[PDB]
RNA sequence: UUGAAGGCCGAAGUGGAGAAGGGUUCCAUGUGAACAGCAGUUGAACAUGGGUCAGUCGGUCCUGAGAGAUGGGCGAGCGCCGUUCCGAAGGGACGGGCGAUGGCCUCCGUUGCCCUCAGCCGAUCGAAAGGGAGUCGGGUUCAGAUCCCCGAAUCCGGAGUGGCGGAGAUGGGCGCCGCGAGGCGUCCAGUGCGGUAACGCGACCGAUCCCGGAGAAGCCGGCGGGAGCCCCGGGGAGAGUUCUCUUUUCUUUGUGAAGGGCAGGGCGCCCUGGAAUGGGUUCGCCCCGAGAGAGGGGCCCGUGCCUUGGAAAGCGUCGCGGUUCCGGCGGCGUCCGGUGAGCUCUCGCUGGCCCUUGAAAAUCCGGGGGAGAGGGUGUAAAUCUCGCGCCGGGCCGUACCCAUAUCCGCAGCAGGUCUCCAAGGUGAACAGCCUCUGGCAUGUUGGAACAAUGUAGGUAAGGGAAGUCGGCAAGCCGGAUCCGUAACUUCGGGAUAAGGAUUGGCUCUAAGGGCUGGCAGCCGACUUAGAACUGGUGCGGACCAGGGGAAUCCGACUGUUUAAU
RNA sequence: GAGGUCCGUAGCGGUCCUGACGUGCGAAUCGGUCGUCCGACCUGGGUAUAGGGGCGAAAGACUAAUCGAACCAUCUAGUA
């Protein structure tokens, strides 16, 4: 597993062609995106929730996004 | 009923000659006490020496003084430290007391060959 | 307390048959089976104890999956010779040419004397 | 293990291809390593070299002696044993050796012998004290120790 | 402190053995453990690894020797016969 | 069989799991003819059906002690000796040349021939405890799980077009145009950079050949660090007791592999500098002009902590449903600290012992060399141990027992049979004795009585070896502390010699240390010594636990020996 | 903190009671008492040595309950 600091990085490996899905954890003081991808799982965690939903709507289109509780 | 047991064993109970089964070297072997010591002693000095409580050949001696087993706890050797440290700066008072009536004694004269050498 | 068993068809305390504990995430101690400690290279020189610094100390067939960088140094015997056996040995090469070319020198002049 | 005498080793370089060839001698005493010693007819003469035993002067001590040329050694390899070159003959080319033994051996004066004795000498001057020691000394040799009589 | 009267090294063997056998291999077992200097650096850090072969600490030098001493008097008288021998052979 | 009660095993187990061996004994359903030395509604019995899933556990691979072909020799002969010895013992290869072929005949590949290069130590077998890359967590069955499902990884092999990206690698000079920014033409460089250094950065060309390392190692002692377990002080949640007391007693209170970072350890690693008034330092040592103390760095390990994984799962509790068929739905919680000559495991340093020096090989890597290759300034080329992406990993084993009932002894036989884990108290202690987790039903039967004789335990007035071949047997002594200790002697021993005193409970006193800022504050952990009182003189109260002395004979001693007199 | 060092667990062995049993639990076991317990130590697996041979710290001991010459078949319905 891999955790990936920045937000246009993780924006990039979302576009890559062998992320299946990204699943949305929303947790106390934390949000957390998980992109699965061929070899690792990529979790981009970050501590705002607008931030939080503003790159929810910017995840690509075509990727399945699955908010998990 | 375990640990009130204990409890009166903390406070010193049953902890007498009848109730003792090992040798006092089973119990509390004497080199772990041996080696216990060594530590607190070597420690003391080392921070004696590094706050400039003492010098380093002062140091080095009451140092070997310790291995060689002079002292036996820790207060009777910072005692000790006390009493040559009280002499030692004896001594060298009166040692710079001294010196000092002797440089004057030299300065003078040389003062009072130099003036003779100016009237010649 | 909880006192636990082997995981493997291997039941004697050899060599290979080496363990560590480890508390798990259902809350259960267990046995992990650790890798055998490996050894960092033995310099070349054959006089020097120590071992080289720089390598990682690795079981030797896990060093095929390491780059090249993290099993040696940028040095002219790099990964293979300590420092110090390595410039001795470029001084002694360089001082024995220059007395090899003494020696050749003193030759012609004997030669040349008679 | 087996041997009193501790073994040299020693590496050459291959005057006919681009190799190193490592070998193993009796040490003689007084060797160490970093030493240089020199193999061949014309090396001079001191502890460590080897070289045949026509060429040394009479009276030499001489270890690691050959019994026939090109034998690579087989008189007096021992801990603190040695050989003396007695005498010379340079007609049929034979010299006089005296071995550890006390006997006189006539040689062919052309077989190789290493300048020296034998190292770890005095080894049998330290008493076995127990039977353990004899134990541990016979089982890296062979079974035979415990005689019956 | 003086803890024995004749024993020395020999202590280690109890009652065993034999007097004669105790004094006797007394001397070679203090001879065999004994640090001895090294003529290569000047420090007293020779050890015998194995019978015959001496070590030092500092140099990593390794010497042929005695079994239980670093030379023997056989080995002195013969490197000294040897170098005369050369001496005499070069004239 | 279920429930309750009373007991035992007592963590070197009557517990939980494997190896050899067994071979279906494993699980479920049914039966009670035979068997389980009584009986049976029960069974390891009988009858029906079920049950063992692997790239990452082992075999398969390596070689060890050894075994064993061919050449050769011997042999009437089956065959034997022999393992490098009396062999023309190689069928491989970078590259170059020739000849053909396919694919857009480009460039390569298949080859066929020639030139050039080429030691193997001998075919082959030999370890389910040695060597040997790479898988862990949760859930799931009646019986299978590192094998199934879910989720996270990882190794090896392969890949024309390399699938992409990044590196190579993209600069300088001169001359024009342009106010400049910037651009056009000529030339020339470009198989990577940083640090004084130890060394570092994500790559960072290179063949036959040579060199080295890892694989690759004894036993014992001491010390240090890290865990797991135990212990202590408080918060929760749930249970026990509550005639009086007890802010009480008990249970429980998670985070894997693989990455990143940081502690914490280790350095015989580097730089400045130059030390006697010798200094540094350990439990012990040990170290220094061959460069110490003091400053500043570098590297290795990193099983510990935080983090991605990770809370979604697990667990503990309370409550709703499905009257069910539920990986159902929900709430809550999963906390904060201290200690230790503690026990076990592991990592590290250092020392001792040897007339003992304590494996090989498969395999992988680094270095030295420089035969070669790549492109002429670009849309760059050869080449990449860098980051992702794509495909694959065959064959065999896998159930259960493992031992007072699944093995060997003719048997459910007091015998024998190789290992791992290991709680509380007492105590020197893995001793003995009592308890918790887990297990069990007293060992191939029960009931009523308590004659003799037995077997195994005990106690006896007065005497004390008078017994008997013979103090056989039993008995006396026993731990610890304080005194004290002879003859003799190989001066090491004898020696716990011999002989005495003390030992409970309770209440105190003194001494023995850390951290922070000759002082003050805050914290502690176990020990030793002394005193008062006190009990029907009783105290190593059970358990554990040396009788001693004076001589003679023999063998110096430790060791071994007639399995069954 | 040395020692083929002492007391003493596990292990290894087998003294004495000439105890138990002696158509046994058992074709060599049981109890108490004992010896040693860092070494000439104990032990699994692999491997080598085969019958007038092996191996033996030596008792004619062990060599599959068999040993002062194993076991199997045959000569053999051996001879008295
Ligand atoms: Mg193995
Ligand atoms: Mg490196
Ligand atoms: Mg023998
Ligand atoms: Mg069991
Ligand atoms: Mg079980
Ligand atoms: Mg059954
Ligand atoms: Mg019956
Ligand atoms: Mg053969
Ligand atoms: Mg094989
Ligand atoms: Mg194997
Ligand atoms: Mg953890
Ligand atoms: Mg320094
Ligand atoms: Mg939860
Ligand atoms: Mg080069
Ligand atoms: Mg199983
Ligand atoms: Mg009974
Ligand atoms: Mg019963
Ligand atoms: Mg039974
Ligand atoms: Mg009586
Ligand atoms: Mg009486
Ligand atoms: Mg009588
Ligand atoms: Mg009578
Ligand atoms: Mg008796
Ligand atoms: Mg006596
Ligand atoms: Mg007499
Ligand atoms: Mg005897
Ligand atoms: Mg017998
Ligand atoms: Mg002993
Ligand atoms: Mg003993
Ligand atoms: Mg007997
Ligand atoms: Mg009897
Ligand atoms: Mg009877
Ligand atoms: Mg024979
Ligand atoms: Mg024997
Ligand atoms: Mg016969
Ligand atoms: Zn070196
Ligand atoms: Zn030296």
């Amino acid at each position: 597993p891999r955790k990936i600091e920045e937000i246009k990085d993780f924006l990039l490996t979302a576009r890559r062609k062998d992320a299946k899905s990204v699943k949305i954890k929303k947790n106390k003081d934390n949000v957390k995106f998980k992109v699965r991808c061929s070899r690792y799982l990529y979790t981009l965690v970050i501590t705002d929730k607008e931030k939080a939903e503003k790159l929810k709507q910017s995840l690509p289109p075509g990727l399945a996004v699955k908010e998990l509780k | 009923r375990c640990r009130k047991n204990t409890l009166a064993r903390r406070k010193g109970r049953h902890m007498g000659i009848g109730k003792r089964k090992g040798t006092a070297n089973a119990r509390m072997p004497e080199k772990v006490t041996w080696m216990r010591r060594m530590r607190i002693l070597r420690r003391l000095l080392r921070r004696y020496r590094e706050s400039k409580k003492i010098d380093r050949h002062m140091y080095h001696s009451l140092y070997l003084k310790v291995k060689g087993n002079v002292f036996k706890n820790k207060r009777i050797l910072m005692e000790h430290i006390h009493k040559l440290k009280a002499d030692k700066a004896r001594k060298k008072l009166l040692a710079d007391q001294a010196e000092a009536r002797r440089s004057k004694t030299k300065e003078a004269r040389k003062r009072r060959e130099e003036r003779l050498q100016a009237k010649k | 307390v909880q006192r636990l068993t082997y995981r493997r068809r291997l039941s004697y305390n050899t060599a290979s048959n080496k363990t560590r504990l480890s508390r798990t995430p259902g809350n259960r101690i267990v046995y992990l089976y650790t890798k055998k400690v490996g050894k960092a290279p033995k310099s070349a020189c054959g006089v020097c104890p120590g071992r080289l610094r720089g390598v990682r100390a690795v079981r030797p067939k896990v060093l095929m999956r390491l780059s090249k960088t993290k099993k040696h140094v940028s040095r002219a015997y790099g990964g293979s010779m300590c420092a110090k056996c390595v410039r001795d040995r470029i001084k002694r090469a360089f001082l024995i040419e220059e007395q090899k070319i003494v020696v050749k020198v003193l030759k012609a002049q004997a030669q040349s004397q008679k | 293990p087996g041997r009193g005498a501790p073994l040299a080793k020693v590496v050459f370089r291959d005057p006919y291809r681009f190799k190193k060839r490592t070998e193993l001698f009796i040490a003689a005493e007084g060797i160490h390593t970093g030493q240089f010693v020199y193999c061949g007819k014309k090396a001079q003469l001191n502890i460590g070299n080897v070289l045949p035993v026509g060429t040394m002067p009479e009276g030499t001590i001489v270890c690691c002696l050959e019994e026939k040329p090109g034998d690579r050694g087989k008189l007096a390899r021992a801990s603190g044993n040695y050989a003396t070159v007695i005498s010379h003959n340079p007609e049929t080319k034979k010299t006089r050796v005296k071995l550890p033994s006390g006997s006189k051996k006539v040689i062919s004066s052309a077989n190789r012998a290493v300048v020296g004795v034998v190292a770890g000498g005095g080894r049998i001057d330290k008493p076995i004290l127990k039977a353990g020691r004899a134990y541990h000394k016979y089982k890296a040799k062979r079974n035979c120790w415990p005689r019956v009589r | 402190a003086k803890r024995t009267k004749k024993v020395g090294i020999v202590g280690k063997y109890g009652t065993r053995y034999g007097a004669s056998l105790r004094k006797m291999v007394k001397k070679i077992e203090i001879s065999q453990h004994a640090k001895y200097t090294c003529s290569f650096c000047g420090k007293t850090k020779m050890k015998r690894r194995a019978v015959g072969i001496w070590h030092c600490g500092s140099c990593m030098k390794t010497v042929a020797g005695g079994a239980w001493t670093y030379n023997t008097t056989s080995a002195v008288t013969v490197k000294s016969a040897i170098r005369r021998l050369k001496e005499l052979k070069d004239q």
